[PDB]
RNA sequence: AGCCAGGAUGUUGGCUUAGAAGCAGCCAUCAUUUAAAGAAAGCGUAAUAGCUCACUGGUCGAGUCGGCCUGCGCGGAAGAU
């Protein structure tokens, strides 16, 4: 599970996901997944999903994850009351706006690579789309 | 493949003796024979046979001991 | 018959068809890919 | 041309008639006889070779009678007693099993050639070697 | 070769060009040379089936613009964040 | 059947041998087998080679392309499935009549050795040749 | 789309082993005849065998097969007077 080494703070304010997105181009390989939803990607529904776009095409071809889980999320334990304090760190999220391109491929058939996204895509809570490289 | 050729020699005499065991309906009364000729595989005949084979063999080996004045 | 949220043929010989508002599949092959969406 | 009735086109090697267990199983439970096999294989065999599994017709009636015809060995067990090599392909763009010299093919082809289609010799050559291609064999110039 | 129609925009800004985009038309400029930029809209699906293929982008192509040709090329292209549309395209006049 | 350049490109096979052929006979093998008809082909390799084209085009406008160059009579071969079959040496030679030979040959559907027409004959079995 | 016909040739393959012979999984996929036929897409077998499909002929003879962007509807949808 995709994780930061080190870090300088230990917990994070909550936020909002406004917005669009950078990097909304396949500047890597020749097709990838862009996403039309907005939302959160855990550590692991990145893992179960790059398992499984893995083992489709029979690890033929170079696969780039193009997103990062670097934001921490805290859950208060069972059965507390309010207040004492901030949570526990429990897992790590990426945060994703409509527009970015979330895996990469290269080396596979153009219709193959379809099938292998489809599998991936059913994986996560984002809806996604199939994307292909461009000259411009 | 160093020694495949052995292998496939082997192959070239149950590949047709098979035949007639799998279906002879003798083996088949009782469940679990059926499947132990499915996958225990080939060991009866082709046992018995390199058994007989070795038989000879042998036979062969314990002739020729009873001679003198010569090298 | 078995009654699931998502219906798909899966052989060649399905038939997808709308009997009284309702999504099924039917085949000529084999009886266990008859479904219908409940 | 009659149709296939109870009756294939294999059996092992012919080196002898051989009327044992190698032979008899493959139509033995269909009826006729399996000892039959004594004096009608090696009737054809005696003059060809002592290993060669060459097929032949089992064309078997409800009279238990069968009639059997020979033929040219098939193309995979054809270069092994001149294409100096027992072994076979498996891998043949990872590697090469060894070399084959070009003439001698179409040299035995018309050994082959007598049923095989074609419109000449020539033709054949390029269909018996590729699968001797397949092999890992390399075809000498 | 490729030929494009174009009509000069009468107003500009982040109001008219979205209104551009709601009757499947969309903003473009020819820029480069000597003479003054020049601010036009041309229609969206029928460049959208030129841009298609790979020989729009590596060609001089041509513009008619009020009646007269000039020949241009495309500079850069901003495109829809996830929907297969386009929202700009820069020219230099060649 | 391919696209419009298989369509022109087919033909153009054709007016090779008829050319410079002879009297021609039809047949119309709809119900054969390949391993009967390879025999049938591969007799063609033994009396000369395979030097007659022996393709099937008889669309109502495959076939009847070449029909103003020459056998014009045959511009009535609008009917079904058919087979086209020449004769390079000497003028009506035995394919003409060795499909009739043939036809106790498991050739049911034989056309009735109807053929071309070059001196403008009919439906008879002209089995006169010079030997 | 129907309705008829063909739908072939040495690969019982060597490759994994008795079996993978088109059809469980391991390399390859040339060549021949042909209007056409894939060293097999499916069913079905223990290997079999067979039945289909691609491809090509024949009658009919007028359109036909899929994706993309969108508006409104269908299923998914079970609680207690
Ligand atoms: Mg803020
Ligand atoms: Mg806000
Ligand atoms: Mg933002
Ligand atoms: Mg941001
Ligand atoms: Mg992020
Ligand atoms: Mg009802
Ligand atoms: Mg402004
Ligand atoms: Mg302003
Ligand atoms: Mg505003
Ligand atoms: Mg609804
Ligand atoms: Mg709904
Ligand atoms: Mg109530
Ligand atoms: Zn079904």
């Amino acid at each position: 599970m995709l994780q930061p080494k080190r870090t300088k703070f230990r917990k994070m304010h909550k936020g909002r996901n406004r917005g669009l997105a950078q990097g909304t181009d396949v500047s890597f390989g020749s097709f990838g997944l862009k996403a039309v939803g907005r939302g959160r990607l855990t550590a692991r529904q990145i893992e179960a999903a790059r398992r499984a776009m893995t083992r489709a095409v029979k690890r033929q071809g170079k696969i780039w994850i193009r997103v990062f889980p670097d934001k921490p999320i805290t859950e208060k334990p069972l059965a507390v009351r309010m207040g004492k304090g901030k949570g526990n760190v429990e897992y790590w999220v990426a945060l994703i706006q409509p527009g970015k391109v979330l895996y990469e491929m290269d080396g596979v058939p153009e219709e193959l690579a379809r099938e292998a996204f489809k599998l991936a895509a059913a994986k996560l809570p984002i809806k996604t789309t199939f994307v292909t490289k461009t000259v411009m | 493949k160093p020694s495949i050729v052995a292998k496939l020699e082997a192959l070239h005499e149950r590949h047709e003796e098979v035949q007639a065991l799998l279906g002879d309906a003798q083996t088949i009364a009782d469940q679990e024979r059926f499947r132990a000729l499915s996958r225990e595989y080939a060991q009866l005949s082709d046992v018995s046979r390199c058994f007989t084979d070795w038989q000879q063999v042998q036979e062969d080996i314990e002739t020729a001991q009873m001679m003198l004045d010569d090298p | 018959m078995k009654v699931r949220a998502s219906v798909k043929k899966l052989c060649r010989n399905c038939k997808i068809v709308k009997r009284d508002g309702v999504i099924r599949v039917i085949c000529s092959a084999e009886p266990k890919h008859k479904q219908r969406q409940g | 041309a009659k149709k296939v009735q109870a009756y294939v086109k294999l059996q092992v090697a012919a080196g002898m008639a051989n009327p044992s267990p190698p032979v008899g199983p493959a139509l033995g439970q269909q009826g006729v006889n399996i000892m039959e096999f004594c004096k009608a294989f090696n009737a054809k065999t005696d003059s060809i070779e002592k290993g060669l599994p060459i097929p032949v017709v089992i064309t078997v009636y409800a009279d238990r009678s069968f009639t059997f015809v020979t033929k040219t060995p098939p193309a995979a067990v054809l270069l092994k007693k001149a294409a100096g090599i027992k072994s076979g392909s498996g891998k043949p763009n990872k590697d090469k099993v060894g070399k084959i010299s070009r003439a001698q093919l179409q040299e035995i082809a018309q050994t082959k050639a007598a049923d095989m289609t074609g419109a000449d010799i020539e033709a054949m050559t390029r269909s018996i070697e590729g699968t001797a291609r397949s092999m890992g064999l390399v075809v000498e110039d | 070769m490729f030929t494009i129609n174009a009509e000069v925009r009468k107003e500009q800004g982040k109001g008219a060009s979205r209104r551009l985009r709601a009757a499947n038309k969309f903003p473009a400029i020819i820029y480069g040379g000597k003479e003054a930029p020049l601010a036009i809209e041309l229609d969206h699906d029928k460049v959208m089936n030129m841009q298609a293929k790979a020989e729009f982008y590596s060609e001089v192509l041509t513009i008619v613009v009020d009646g007269k040709e000039i020949k241009v090329k495309a500079q850069d292209v901003q495109r829809h964040p996830y929907k297969p549309k386009l929202q700009h395209i820069d020219f230099v006049r060649a | 059947m391919a696209l419009n350049l298989q369509d022109k490109q087919a033909i153009v096979a054709e007016v090779s041998e008829v050319a410079k052929g002879a009297l021609s006979a039809v047949v119309a093998d709809s119900r054969g087998v390949t391993v009967d008809k390879m025999t049938e082909l591969r007799k063609a390799g033994r009396e000369a080679g395979v030097y007659m084209r022996v393709v099937r085009n008889t669309l109502l406008r495959r076939a009847v392309e070449g029909t103003p160059f020459e056998c014009l009579k045959d511009a009535f071969v609008g009917p079904t499935l058919i087979a086209y079959s020449m004769e390079h040496p000497g003028a009506a030679a035995r394919l003409f009549k060795e499909f009739a030979k043939a036809n106790a040959k498991f050739e049911v559907k034989a056309a009735a050795f109807e053929g071309e027409l070059i001196p403008a004959s009919q439906i008879d079995r002209l089995a006169t040749l010079p030997t």
